[PDB]
């Protein structure tokens, strides 16, 4: 039964392995990165402690949604990486929604903190995830518009079009507005640390990462990390040059500006302070979303001016 | 006429008075069964909790460490009457048992952030019961 | 060495030798799994009366943390709290014993105080006397390490013996013993 | 791309049967949800990827979230209505039921008689609604985005607070 | 045929997916041995919608930007008026700002 055509077939599978595995361990080797930057076997020895640790589901709870609540933190944002092609001949991916699809999976992001928020059956951790929700839905409406900026100029949303688009001109130099409204939804929506545990304000609200423990807590634990690593290659390959380079290969392109926007938000972790959650909010409404209308607008113009 | 006179350092399931002369200064036999039923006091303290023994709408108990009774009309704090007694180490009693200069260390261990501020008093007491009058 | 089993402060250990003296996979997988246990622990810091800030200038959500820190003096009113911290926790759990008023009555054996956290709770790893310093906490650190490194404790609740085994370790005073009897002179206390 | 929706068409129907006949409302919502992706795996089936990637973006991202917003929100579980389990007795439940199932074997011999020509590939991207969005129909998403404004000042306007915090136990009529 | 292949990488990069979470759940188990919350909260995931649904116009207007010309241009540009009209009567009514 030896065909090419099957061959072809199982080495695309082969290659759909390959960049799942190389996703995950890419997260789990820079949580032990950004814990040093704040040994790669210490993650080996974590992952053998919390298999070998009994998951504890609450007497008060119920067996479904308090272990699928982890199951959408991990899986949803994971599967947000399949859009984002590494190479010409490197992509798990090639349908035309190449914009939607990770707009959909960011849309169910948020149904991991609320259900593990009902699943804690604490009325603190409740609270939390309602202001965990809140802001991750106040920066998620104009995630939206921050990638329809990108969309725009390059037509379709297919990304082998944008970076196709990106021949002659990367996206963050016309459009830095739209690069920053995107950096800072997606520093929202993936929890990252200056909006983070919005429970800062009130001692009524607690966190939806407690009364989670063993695998149940270590499936969110990479599974924010797998999604800061694929907002960032959701970044490169939408703002700064997909596989694009003079000399080295372009994998190698891409390996190395990923690397340089999470050191980038080593440098995010480092500097900036935890803003209050009434600053958060209002920043995320009254200056976000204007601003990057007024981005497509502007570039609406700019592309209907231009277009000879 | 005192309003609320209650047990305030310790528990109230408490039979004697401490600094009383008749009461033994030393820990008891630890039987597990006063650890069990305290625990089962712990246990339904919040939800079986009872608003006339404190002296006291939506009761709860806020977790140095201690706690604090508080009663809310929504978010807004009504009454607060504060639980404590949580680490009574009992200095006066062993102050009746040391003798005046081995009760040093037991006056270091008052607060920790004093320290030697917290022994100045005690020995200029005791230099004032002698009448020694220090260089 | 002799090792001590607890299986399903009142409960009952007896001196047996582990199973490892008699499956070459079992010995690598539980060395491993040992191993794991080792170099990945996370503290619980109970928070207590006086020895928090030598917990907090050493360097946490509970039930995740498999080692727990009884610091501060045992009171009457404060042991249910600490065994319900204890039985939150899942096994497999240790317990570290800072200062002499966990290790024991600490200077207060007075009515309100419990004498050590050994009455209610096991401890695995004791450190004598008033505050002690970070390094002690350390090198408890390295004691429990290698305490964990050298276990025989079931894999799954499948197939195997039920039932954790500790290692009776040689005592640190004798394995010191050498070097602590072999000091011959100290420097004098009236300098620095 | 036929079995995949003849399957995707079969679990939105079971999960929309656990939707209807459930007891409490959190479990019905996620049922809902997988209901929802599994209408949206039958509309990338026929070629609608924009209606699939819609209903997950906005029916399954937006509208289950403010569902689950508001059920986690205000507490129910159901309280007082799942003891009385009215919806599990059966002179209740064979009325409604037989009544539009009735309106369910009419309408489906209504579907019948009509000239099967199969539905065909190409599918439609969202080029094509972006082109005939602002071409021929202007005044839809103009007067769209009108009944969106008042939807949105009709629910503002019913459902605020009128008190002051972020925790309120329940007054009858609000103090 | 290479199409299908795409599609076949999709599918078995889902279900390993979800077979690699199984199995990464059933190994962490098997080895071992009267109140209401607010209104605020329901009004800014109301304005998420809203502002979402709105999103969805600006989302089918950005794939045909070019092929539509000027007289699209302001129709989305009257869209995107009334948009941020009515967001600027949220802004100006107070009932967007949080204050706790
Ligand atoms: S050992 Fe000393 S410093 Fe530590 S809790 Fe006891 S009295 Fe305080």
């Amino acid at each position: 039964w030896i065909s090419p055509e099957l061959i072809e077939i199982l080495l695309t599978i082969l290659k759909a392995v390959v960049i799942l595995l190389v996703v995950v361990t890419c997260g789990a080797f820079m949580s032990f990165g950004e814990r040093r930057l704040l040994g790669s076997l210490q993650l080996v020895a974590d992952m053998i402690k919390m298999f070998f640790k009994e998951d504890w589901i609450p007497k008060f709870s119920d067996r479904v949604i308090f272990t699928l609540a982890p199951m959408i933190a991990f899986t949803s944002l994971l599967l947000a990486f399949a859009i984002v092609p590494v190479s010409p001949g490197w992509v798990v991916a090639d349908l035309n929604i190449g914009i939607l699809f990770f707009l959909m999976m960011a849309g169910l992001a948020v149904y991991a903190v609320l259900f593990a928020g009902w699943s804690s059956n604490n009325k603190y951790s409740l609270l939390g995830a309602m202001r965990a929700s809140a802001q991750t839905l106040s920066y998620e409406v104009f995630l939206g518009l921050s990638l329809m900026g990108v969309v725009a100029q390059a037509g379709s949303f297919n990304m082998t079009d944008i970076v196709n688009s990106q021949a002659h001109v990367w996206n963050v130099i016309p459009q830095f507005f739209g690069f920053i409204t995107f950096a800072i939804a997606g520093v929202a929506v993936c929890h990252r640390h200056p909006f983070d545990q919005p429970e800062a304000e009130q001692e009524l609200a607690d966190g939806y990462h407690i009364e989670y423990s063993g695998m149940k807590f270590g499936l969110f634990f990479v599974g924010e990390y797998i999604g800061i690593v694929t907002i960032s290659a959701l970044m490169v390959t939408l703002f700064f040059g997909g596989w694009q380079g003079p000399l080295l290969p372009p994998f190698i392109w891409f390996a190395l500006k990923t690397a340089f926007f999470m050191m980038m938000f080593i440098l995010i972790r480092a500097s900036l302070p935890r803003p209050r959650y009434d600053q958060v909010m209002s920043f995320g409404w009254k200056i976000c979303l204007p601003l990057t209308l007024i981005n497509l607008l502007v570039t609406a113009a700019v592309i209907l001016w231009q277009a000879q | 006429g005192h309003p609320n006179l209650r047990r305030i350092m310790m528990p109230q399931t408490w039979k004697g008075h401490p600094l009383r002369k008749d009461y033994p200064a030393r820990a008891t036999e630890f039987s597990p069964f006063e650890l069990t039923k305290a625990k089962q006091d712990l246990e339904m303290e919040a939800l079986t909790f009872k608003p006339e023994e404190w002296g006291m709408f939506m009761f709860l108990n806020l977790g140095g460490a201690f706690r604090i009774v508080l009663q809310l009309d929504g978010e807004e704090i009504v009454d607060c009457v504060p639980d404590i007694g949580y680490h009574h180490r009992g200095a006066e009693k062993m102050g009746e048992r040391q003798s005046w200069h081995s009760y040093i260390p037991y006056t270091d261990r008052i607060e920790y952030l004093g320290g030697c501020v917290n022994e100045m008093p005690y020995v200029l007491a005791v230099e004032k019961l002698a009448g020694i009058t220090v260089p | 060495m002799d090792y001590t089993l607890t299986r399903i402060p009142l409960q009952k250990q007896e001196i047996v030798t582990d199973p490892l003296e008699q499956n070459v996979f079992m010995g690598k997988l539980n060395d491993m799994v040992n191993w794991g246990r080792k170099n990945s622990i996370w503290p619980y810091n109970f928070g207590l009366s006086c020895c928090y800030v030598e917990m907090v200038t050493s360097f946490a959500s509970p039930r995740q943390a498999d080692l727990m820190v009884v610091a501060g003096t045992c009171f009457t009113k404060m042991a249910p709290v600490i065994q319900r911290l204890y039985d939150q926790m899942l096994e497999p759990k240790w317990v570290i014993s800072m200062g002499a008023c966990a290790n024991s009555g600490g200077m207060y054996d007075i009515y309100s105080v419990v004498q050590g956290v050994d009455k209610f709770i096991p401890v695995d790893v004791y450190i004598p006397g008033c505050p002690p310093r970070p390094e002690a906490y350390m090198q408890a650190l390295m004691l429990l390490q290698e305490s964990i490194g050298k276990e025989r404790r079931p894999l799954s609740w499948v197939v195997g013996d039920q039932g954790v085994y500790r290692a009776n370790m040689q005592s640190e005073r004798e394995r010191k013993r050498g070097e602590r009897i072999a000091v011959t002179n100290l420097r004098t206390p009236d300098e620095i | 791309m036929e079995f995949a929706f003849y399957i995707c068409g079969l679990i939105a129907i079971l999960a929309t049967l656990r939707v209807i006949t459930h007891t409490n409302p959190v479990h019905a919502l996620l049922y809902l949800i997988i209901s929802l992706l599994a209408i949206s795996g039958v509309f990338f089936s026929l070629g609608a990827y924009f209606a699939g990637a819609l209903e997950i973006i906005v029916y399954a991202g937006a509208i289950m979230v403010l569902f689950v917003f508001v059920v986690m929100m205000l507490n129910l579980g159901g309280s007082e209505i799942e003891q009385e389990r009215q919806w599990l007795k059966p002179q209740v439940w064979i009325g409604p039921a037989i009544l539009s199932a009735i309106m369910l074997v009419v309408i489906v011999y209504a579907i019948l008689g009509v000239n099967d020509q199969g539905i065909d590939g190409t599918p439609i991207s969202a080029k094509a609604v972006g082109i005939t969005l602002f071409g021929p129909y202007v005044l839809a998403v103009e007067l769209a985005s009108m009944l969106l404004l008042a939807g949105l000042v009709v629910a503002f306007h019913v459902g605020r607070e009128e008190r002051a915090g972020e925790v309120l136990s329940n007054r009858k009529d609000d103090s | 045929t290479e199409v299908i292949a795409h599609h076949w990488a999709f599918a078995i990069f889902l279900i390993v997916a979800i077979g690699l979470c199984c199995l990464m759940l059933v190994g962490g188990w098997f080895l071992g041995g009267r109140l209401r919350l607010s209104a605020k909260f329901y009004l800014v995931a109301m304005f998420f919608v809203i502002f979402d649904v709105e999103a969805l116009y600006l989302f089918a207007w950005s794939t045909s930007i070019r092929e539509s010309g000027w007289v699209g241009f302001v129709e989305a540009a009257i869209f995107i008026f009334v948009l941020l009209a009515g967001l600027v009567y949220l802004v100006r009514i107070g009932a967007l700002d949080w204050t706790p």
